[PDB]
């Protein structure tokens, strides 16, 4: 459901954006969850949101 | 007695480094995203977030960024896991055709024993019949010839 | 029933569990060993088993 | 065992299960106080009693328990000489009824392959008690016709 | 895999004795009316002789 979520937010966000996330990756392996979270917030960041 | 569960990729190995420990993991189906609930003694359980994470649509730039960030080993043991249930998998599927394949043969020998049966069945009626026609025929010729 | 402190239930189902959901499990303990670490994610009815 | 363990499992829930399958509140009251033990020889005379029933519900008839209610009031009221009412004749006229449709029950259930010998004890250990039924049947009815 | 094997071979087998009993009975309910009317003929034969 984050997930779905978090694809959808990846596919609207912009420099004008502001984004909220809780727990990135959580509900999973820790390293995995934490590679996911790491790459999702790279993705975001470069919006300059 | 002791039965404990875990999501942490440490604990994935812990049993196997110790004397009397069994590591075990219970079944997760990518294909419909939903818990097999069948438990797995002696096979831990893979991670499959990335995997779940492209079937709900994210980028595959994302996933392979995620997938540099992890250790050598990470990706070989899940791998490896993956692997060993597919060839799992492909063993449970192969014998439910092989069980369907062992119910027919057995119908037909089932069907071949009965119809052996009626022939034997069939044969002895027949050639009593064709003794007691026989037996009638020379009867009456015997007494066509007394007269 | 043992004193031996040995478990096999064969098939096991969960005894709350609707008859047409629970999934039927060999779960064996106390034997060739004393410990089982269910490992994974936090999908699989862990809780439940 | 500890009751916050029993609590936090449904354990309740499960004899719950068992309680709506029983077709007397007797059954209930052996269920209601149903818990974990360590004794072992109880234990074990415990599920194969249940799994010896569980063959006849499996492969005989159903064991009849209508009208089968308890009667401890009535018998501990009856014991120390105080004088009954016909409602708690009629309950034990039901009890020694529900005694009647066991023992023909078993009765029926003894004429086929194998008999056990727990259901066999438990049908000699039912006594001829129908001197009492017929004199309540014939005692406590409310037309006076055959109570003269 | 060589359980199935051995299991299509035996269906194999088994549906080919099928065939060859069916055919089998077909001959032998034939030679059966042919002796039965040899037989006959034969008794018809003697008797005319």
């Amino acid at each position: 459901s984050h997930m779905v979520n978090i694809v959808g937010i990846l596919e609207q966000v912009n420099e004008n954006s502001l984004v909220l996330f809780d727990e990135l990756g959580a509900g999973t392996d820790p390293q995995e969850g934490a590679a996911l979270a790491m790459s999702i917030l790279d993705d975001v960041h470069r919006t300059n949101a | 007695r002791v039965l404990a569960t875990t999501h942490y990729p440490e604990l994935k190995a812990y049993g196997y480094n110790r004397e009397g420990v069994m590591n075990a993991s219970v079944e997760f189906d990518i294909e419909t995203l939903s818990p097999t609930y069948k438990l797995l003694i002696g096979v831990p359980g893979r991670s499959n977030a990335f995997e779940i994470s492209k079937r709900l649509g994210l980028p595959d730039h994302i996933i392979g960024q995620a997938k540099s960030e992890m250790t050598a080993e990470h990706n070989e043991v899940d791998t490896m896991i993956a692997s060993l249930e597919q060839s799992k998998k492909r063993a449970e599927e192969e014998l439910s055709e092989t069980e369907s394949i062992r119910k027919e043969a057995e119908k037909l020998h089932k069907e071949l024993q009965q119809q052996i049966i009626e022939l034997n069945s069939k044969k002895d009626k027949m050639l009593e019949e064709a003794e007691q026609q026989a037996a009638e025929k020379v009867k009456a010729a015997m007494k066509e010839a007394e007269d | 029933m043992n004193d031996t402190g040995f478990i096999r239930l064969k098939k096991a189902r969960h005894p709350l569990l609707p008859p047409d959901q629970v999934v039927a499990n060999d779960i064996e303990l106390g034997r060739d060993f004393s410990t089982i670490v269910i490992t994974g994610p936090n999908t699989g009815g862990k809780t439940v088993t | 065992m500890q009751q916050k363990v029993l609590s936090a499992l449904e354990f309740h829930k499960v004899k719950e299960q068992v309680i709506g399958h029983a077709a007397s509140s007797l059954g209930k009251e052996m269920l209601l106080e149903l818990k974990p033990s360590a004794s072992i020889d109880e234990i074990k005379k415990q599920l194969d009693e249940v799994d010896e029933a569980s063959d006849i519900i499996r492969l005989r008839g159903q064991a009849p328990f209508g009208g089968l209610v308890d009667i401890r009031g009535a018998l501990r009221r009856a014991e120390i000489g105080s004088v009954l009412s016909p409602s708690e004749f009629t309950e034990i006229s039901g009890l020694l009824y529900a005694v009647k449709q066991m023992k023909h029950f078993i009765t029926q259930m003894a004429e086929d392959g194998v008999d056990i010998p727990l259901i066999h004890q438990h049908a000699e250990q039912l006594i001829t008690l129908s001197d009492l039924e017929r004199d309540i049947n014939s005692c406590i009815d409310d037309h006076g016709e055959v109570l003269d």
